């Protein structure tokens, strides 16, 4: 079966250089082109560039000459995505892509490489508990992770305990630090009736903090 | 004593000479009952047997056409002899065998055509400027061996079809040279340039005037051409009276027959001009490159001398296919055509230094058998060629005609000739196994059981029917 | 370069639902065309390619179909995996052009959202900072704007909103808004308020405490 | 020996469309037998030669037979910044035909090909294409292996290395039991030869309409090479298959090669890899040596034995003189892992330029006594020059050397009568394996129904 297996997610400081992999599984990388996609939530995909594996000529959108290089080497079946002095908008996910039949197409997809520009260094998250205000039938709390870096943080309520009725928000980068947050709903008798804590574990910082929620 | 011609118990004179050539017949009435009508010759006379009445043929051999060999071939109406006898009457009894003699001579001074047919590839475009000059040095060289000579030029590049001809941009196909920085003629297949004239400076400003194409394929549809450089007669110009020469360069391989089915040509070469009066060679597209087989037939037929002057490259290519193709000879080209000069000449001298016989509409009853008489009077049995000759040379052969038996045909005629030589020896042979007296027999004789035979040179024959 | 135009971006239907996507390029393209599925947190797998043509492993129910500047992507009776994004894409030249996107959503009945304000902690007030936080549960459509009010006047400016995804239970969005002060700064001030409009309220759902007052 | 020569049976094409130039026996998925007919100019639209397919079902009288219909306009795709094109006038849709189950593979060595960028191109040239059909269910899907969008300065500057754009594939052609097309390309390479390999059930399921350039990831070209013995050797021009390693899970090929090594020709067998097993070289330059090739087993013991065609062989005569007559060479294949040896029988034709050799068919066994025969044409021969067909038939120590049984040409001159040949197989269902024969020449073709031994 065709699989393209990509690298691991990169973190990488800007002005440095990056070098993402293409591994192909099940074929030989030099059958079709290789083309390579970077995707951004707002900005959307951009088409970077293709490559002919079987003799390493290239073709590039004027948009990404210079900082973008691709090459292939048949030997270990895999493709090559370089990336040159990286700034904060290249921050994006990069896929690599090959067409099934028609020579042009754009059909099987990689699983795709997460890439970070940053300088922040490794911080560890405050946790902050968010008790209501000095009434009705439903309640509810909340948790506030703040400045940390890099991603991702695992929030539990309990341990694991309390599950449902509960939505945690993505991060956001707050100037180049990260900020999520967690809310959570029962019923009155409860709480303060039932021990509630907010469980944080940001393994890059090796930290697992735990906040018990206190009323006011 | 008693012999074959006696001991066999001959019924008639017919049988009686079918025994061996030295029996004889004796036609005489007054002739003993006990003693035989046939016996040797000495014999009979001995048994007092009419001269008159003896019937005994002498195989023999008298010249009929025995013009000298000429001195010079210069001048001349075609009257030049370079073989003798040219005819000769030839008499055989039943299972004897006579001897006569040939004589050939590479005459001096003989007419010469030379057509000069060229590879004008792209691959050649540095040879055209070096032959430029060469009519008039190649007049100057052979003036010594020859005062007629006629010259002639052609030229060939391959077929103007897909894929050995380049078809796009449109451009190409006036200029196939388009996506390089000159200017080339567009494809031709074969073209005819010059017919055989003795007026030299028409080749430097013919050649001066010619220009290289391009094609895509390294081999080269020379053949397509050396085919109708040969069937062409009247527009090349080829001399009933003179030796041709037919000089084929090249610095690639050739297309041979079959490989233009890679064009969707299958139809194969018909052998047969195709020549217009446009000069060009209309079947190149339609007709598929000839064989070796039917190259020969053709070049023989024309009395052509094909010589393959091409590069060391491929040398050893055209040494193979000359010996596929007798009479051809190879010469080396340099890279420039420089050399070809030099290159004729000794394929010129390399081609008459050769007497080769062969024998043309010999009867299935007679057998031949030949002796060679090459460089100083030194006999070589069972042979029929010379080698290592010059002009101006003569051999001569000795040959030996066996019949068998009696054929029913009484008079035949076949040829000598040698290879490529214009003259000939006409042998008219004639069967003698008749006797004069069966000429006035008597049939149904008084003689002969009461006319129930027939009576012819003194005995008593079965009639017909029984 | 070839601007792809697709529309809508996104719309909301239901299982069993024929919907049709459409992409308009800048020129003609001669059905040089192909589409692209992006299921919600994972990679992309191919559709259509030459404009009508299944890729391999994909259901008949997709299909493609449109010619030179105009395509379509139809959906005949919508499945449960088949809510995700999803792209055009042209190849008639180089450099290729995606489309902005289209993002099939699960369509239910509207739901007004359980607001609920939160002061700064304890623990960060005395650190230096001080992060009302806002949250906005369960309700439909998405479409909802939030506000800031200090002393009852607006303020933008240190706001940070995060959203979710169509929930998988109940198929209703999620909203967290984080006004960001300075210690000192949040305390030059009494009332904090954040509004909420929706189209399940002409009068927007407000909810607000005041400092120091419990 | 028992081939009918009274009372044939003719099927016959338009004027000039050369309807004959290739055949072969088809059956559909109810086993009846019918014979797809290739005729490589007929007129197509646009009353210009393109070639046309023609299946004739079976009946005793023949006739006129319907056509096989195939898309004959030429086609245009401007995609990714290019503009391919493909054109379709004097393709020669039909200089080769060959089935396989249910499936007619029909080829155009001369389809031409060019890819424009905006001032440079590929250059127009011949990549050959093919045509697939099920005539059942009318199903259809093309292969053309040597398209390629390299433009014509890339080329310049590597050297020509790997130029398939002159491959004409489709030249030869036949198609393994397993269902593997191969296609013979002897322009592949700059005129070295190149074979192109392909699952038949792979291509109709990869292929779609107007896509032109498209990948069959299962597809095995052979391989370039620099030894000027490969260098215009056409190798391709006929192609064959068979068993010859003693492995028999693996399939062997057999490839001609009738100018190679400097027009000495040759022909060489090969592993499903393209590994070369063994070569036989030509005997004689120009003889085109490797013009065709066929497989059978004649001594009966299980292994398949070669034969090649040299249709241009010169024999040798009196008084140093040679005479063009064509020349067959017989290869039985010895017991376990070993090298064929020298030709076992020399079969060589009489006729002056009749090309005797120039097609040869496996019959089966035609009169049924154990071993399989062939036919052997020679398509000027024969004492008027009108074509020829000789039968020999096989035995115990290879091939009879003299025939059994000679066909001559009921058509008139010119005809080319016998320059396609197919046999094995029982047309008429009476037991006995039958024999067709074209006659492009007269745009016919004529049946020959085997009977029982008289
Ligand atoms: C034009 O035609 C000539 C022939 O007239 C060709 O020259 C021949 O080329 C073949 C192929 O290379 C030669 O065949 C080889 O012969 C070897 C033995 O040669 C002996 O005898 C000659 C006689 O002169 C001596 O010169 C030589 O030194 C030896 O004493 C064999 O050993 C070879 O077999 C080996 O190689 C072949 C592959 O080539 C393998 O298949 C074998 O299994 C084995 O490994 C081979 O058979 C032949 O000898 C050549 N003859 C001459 C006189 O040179 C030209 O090639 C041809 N040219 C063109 C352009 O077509
Ligand atoms: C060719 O020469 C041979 C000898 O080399 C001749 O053969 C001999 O001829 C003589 C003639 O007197 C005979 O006596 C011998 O018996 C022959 N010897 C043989 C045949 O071995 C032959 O006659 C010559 N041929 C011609 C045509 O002159
Ligand atoms: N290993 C391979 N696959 C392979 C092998 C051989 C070649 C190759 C390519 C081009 C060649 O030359 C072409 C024209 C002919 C001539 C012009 C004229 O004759 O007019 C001239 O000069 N150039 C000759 C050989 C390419 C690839
Ligand atoms: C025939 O041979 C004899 C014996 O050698 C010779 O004397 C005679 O001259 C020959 N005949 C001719 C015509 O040369
Ligand atoms: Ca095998
Ligand atoms: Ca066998
Ligand atoms: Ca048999
Ligand atoms: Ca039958
Ligand atoms: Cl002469
Ligand atoms: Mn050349
Ligand atoms: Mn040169
Ligand atoms: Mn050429």
């Amino acid at each position: 079966e065709v699989q393209l297996q990509q690298s691991g997610a990169e973190l990488v400081k800007p002005g440095a250089s990056v070098k993402l992999s293409c591994t192909a599984s099940g074929f030989n990388i030099k059958d079709t082109y290789v083309h390579w996609v970077k995707q951004r939530p707002e900005q959307g995909l951009e088409w970077i560039g293709r490559i002919d594996p079987a003799n390493g000529y290239t073709k590039y959108d004027p948009k990404f000459q210079g900082k973008a290089t691709i090459t292939a080497d048949t030997s270990s079946n895999t493709a090559y995505l370089q990336l040159s002095s990286l700034t904060s908008e290249d921050t994006a996910v990069y896929y690599c892509v090959r067409p099934l039949y028609d020579y042009y197409a754009m059909d099987y997809w990689g699983q795709g490489t997460s890439v970070t520009v940053s300088s922040a260094k490794t911080t560890a998250p405050s946790v902050y508990p968010l008790a209501p205000v000095c009434t009705g039938s439903s309640v509810t709390l909340g948790c506030l992770v703040k400045g940390y870096f890099p991603e991702p943080v695992t929030l539990t309520w309990n341990s694991g305990s309390l599950s449902s009725g509960v939505h945690t928000f993505p991060a956001v980068l707050q100037s180049d630090l990260y900020t999520l947050s967690s809310s959570v709903t029962v019923t009155s008798s409860t709480w303060p009736s039932q021990s509630i804590t907010c469980n944080v574990a940001h393994p890059a910082s090796s930290t697992k903090v735990d906040k018990k929620i206190e009323p006011r | 004593g008693p012999n074959i011609c006696t001991t066999r118990g001959v019924s008639s004179c017919q049988q009686c000479l079918a025994v061996s050539p030295m029996c004889a017949w004796c036609s005489d009435e007054a002739l003993p009952l006990g003693s035989p009508r046939c016996d040797l010759k000495e014999n009979l006379l001995k048994d007092n047997c009419a001269p008159e009445s003896i019937e005994f043929p002498v195989s023999e051999a008298r010249v009929l056409e025995d013009r000298p060999l000429s001195d010079k071939g210069s001048g001349d109406s075609s009257q030049v002899t370079q073989v003798s006898p040219q005819r000769i009457a030839l008499r055989l009894r039943p299972d004897d065998s006579k001897n006569f003699s040939i004589q050939v001579r590479q005459v001096e001074d003989y007419p010469v055509d030379i057509y000069y047919l060229m590879d004008l590839s792209y691959s050649m475009k540095d040879d055209l400027w070096s032959i430029q000059n060469l009519g008039t040095k190649l007049a100057t060289q052979m003036r010594k061996l020859t005062s007629n000579l006629r010259i002639g030029f052609g030229a060939f590049v391959d077929k103007p079809v897909s894929p050995y001809m380049y078809i796009s941009p449109p451009e190409a196909l006036e200029n196939p040279c388009y996506d390089m920085k000159t200017t080339c003629l567009p494809m031709f297949g074969y073209k005819h340039v010059l017919t055989l004239t003795d007026q030299v400076t028409r080749f430097n400003e013919e050649v001066k005037k010619q220009s290289v194409s391009r094609n895509r394929d390294a081999p080269e549809g020379g053949f397509d051409a050396i085919m109708q450089a040969t069937v062409c007669d009247e527009k090349i110009g080829w001399r009933n009276d003179a030796s041709h020469l037919l000089v084929f360069t090249t610095d690639a391989k050739t297309h041979i027959a079959l490989d233009g089915r890679l064009a969707g040509i299958v139809q194969p070469n018909d052998g047969q001009c195709h020549v217009g009066s446009d000069n060009h060679y209309s079947a190149s597209t339609t007709m598929d490159y000839p064989s070796l087989g039917l190259m020969t037939e053709k070049l023989s037929q024309k009395n052509i001398n094909l010589i393959f002057a091409v590069t060391e490259n491929v040398v050893n290519l055209y040494q193979n296919y000359s010996e596929l193709i007798p009479g051809t000879t190879v010469g080396v080209l340099s890279m420039d055509s420089s050399n070809v000069l030099q290159l004729i000449v000794d394929a010129y001298g390399k081609i008459r230094s050769k007497v080769e016989l062969e024998v043309r509409d010999l009867p299935e009853e007679l057998s031949l058998s030949f002796n060679a008489t090459c460089l100083n009077n030194e006999v070589i049995p069972g042979l029929k060629s010379c080698m290592g000759l010059k002009i101006g040379d003569t051999v001569s052969f000795s040959i030996e005609a066996k019949v068998r038996g009696c054929p029913q045909e009484k008079e035949k005629s076949f040829t000598i000739k040698p290879v490529g030589f214009k003259d000939s020896l006409i042998v008219q042979v004639t069967f003698d196994c008749d006797c004069a007296c069966q000429a006035q027999a008597e049939p149904n004789s008084h003689r002969c059981n009461n006319g129930n035979g027939t009576f012819e040179c003194g005995v008593c024959r079965c009639g017909p029917g029984w | 370069d070839i601007l792809m135009t697709q529309s809508p971006s996104s719309m909301s239907v239901s299982l069993g639902d024929t919907v049709s996507i459409t992409c308009h390029a800048s020129q003609g393209i001669s059905s040089n065309i192909g589409w692209l599925q992006q299921k919600p947190g994972k990679s992309f797998m191919g559709l259509i390619y030459y404009g009508t043509n299944l890729v391999d492993g994909v259901p008949s129910r997709f299909s493609g179909s449109g010619s030179g500047a105009d395509y379509s992507l139809t959906i005949s009776s919508l499945d449960s995996e088949d809510f995700a994004d999803y792209y055009c894409v042209q190849y008639a030249q180089l450099p290729y052009t995606f489309g902005g996107g289209t993002k099939l959503e699960i369509k239910r009945a509207d739901a007004a959202p359980t607001v609920s304000i939160f002061p700064p902690s304890s623990e960060q007030l005395t650190s230096g900072g001080a992060s009302v936080v806002c949250f906005l549960n369960n309700f439909y459509p998405k479409d909802i704007n939030v506000k800031w009010k200090i002393d009852g006047s607006e303020r933008q400016n240190g706001v940070l909103n995060s959203w979710t995804d169509q929930d998988s239970k109940d198929s209703t969005y999620s909203m967290s808004s984080t006004l960001t002060l300075t210690k000192d700064e949040y305390e030059r001030h009494n009332s904090y308020t954040c509004e909420a409009t929706h189209k399940t309220s002409t009068s927007p759902i407000v909810k607000s405490f005041n400092r120091n007052e419990c | 020996l028992n081939l009918d020569p009274v009372q044939l049976t003719f099927y016959a094409g338009p004027n000039g469309s050369q309807f004959g130039f290739s055949l072969d026996f088809h059956k559909d998925s109810h086993g009846r037998v019918a014979i797809v007919v290739g005729a490589p100019r007929t007129l197509g639209p646009s009353q210009e030669e393109t070639g046309g397919v023609f299946l004739c079902p079976w009946r005793a009288e023949g006739g006129q037979c319907p056509s096989l219909l195939f898309d004959l306009r030429d086609e245009t795709r401007n995609v990714g910044s290019q503009t391919l094109q493909t054109f379709k006038a004097r393709q020669g849709l039909g200089a080769s035909v060959v089935s396989w189950s249910d499936v007619i593979v029909a080829c155009a060595p001369w389809q031409h090909w060019n890819v424009l960028e905006k001032t440079e191109e590929a250059e127009k040239t011949p990549v050959g294409s093919c045509f697939l059909a099920q005539p059942e269910s009318g199903r259809r899907a093309e292969y053309s292996p040597c398209r390629g969008n390299t433009l014509s300065r890339i080329y310049v500057e590597n050297d020509f290395s790997w130029d398939k754009r002159y491959c004409e594939a489709g030249f030869s052609s036949v198609v393994t039991q397993a269902g593997e097309l191969v296609l013979g390309a002897p322009g592949g390479y700059y005129f070295l030869g190149l074979l192109a390999q392909a699952p038949v059930a792979d291509i109709f399921s990869s292929y779609r309409p107007g896509i032109l350039l498209w990948h069959v990831s299962s597809q095995s070209l052979s391989f370039d090479s620099s030894n000027p013995e490969y260098f215009d050797g056409y190798w391709g021009y006929s192609v064959a298959v068979g068993e010859f390693d003693g492995d028999l899970n693996t399939t062997e090929y057999v490839v001609g090669a009738p100018t190679w090594s400097w027009t000495l020709g040759a022909v060489e067998i090969l592993d499903s890899y393209y590994q070369r097993l063994h070569r036989l070289r030509g005997e004689q330059m120009a003889s085109y040596f490797g013009h065709s090739v066929a497989v059978t087993d004649v001594n009966g013991d299980g292994r398949h034995d070669l034969l090649v065609g040299a249709p241009l062989y010169m024999e040798s005569r009196a008084d140093r003189k040679l005479a063009e007559v064509g020349r067959v060479y017989l290869f039985l294949q010895p017991r376990g892992p070993h090298a064929l040896g020298a030709p076992s029988l020399l079969l060589t034709g009489t006729q002056l330029y009749g090309r005797f050799g120039s097609a040869i068919a496996p019959l089966g066994d035609l009169d049924r006594d154990g071993y399989n025969d062939i036919a052997v044409a020679a398509p000027y021969g024969g004492p008027s020059g009108r074509g020829q067909v000789l039968v020999f038939l096989g035995q115990s120590e290879g091939l009879r050397s003299r025939p059994s049984q000679v066909l001559d040409s009921p058509f008139p001159t010119g005809s080319a009568f016998g320059f396609s040949l197919r046999g094995a197989v029982d047309i008429d269902d009476n037991g006995y394996p039958d024999l067709i024969v074209g006659a492009y020449g007269a745009n016919q073709v004529a049946v020959y129904r085997a009977q029982p031994v008289v």
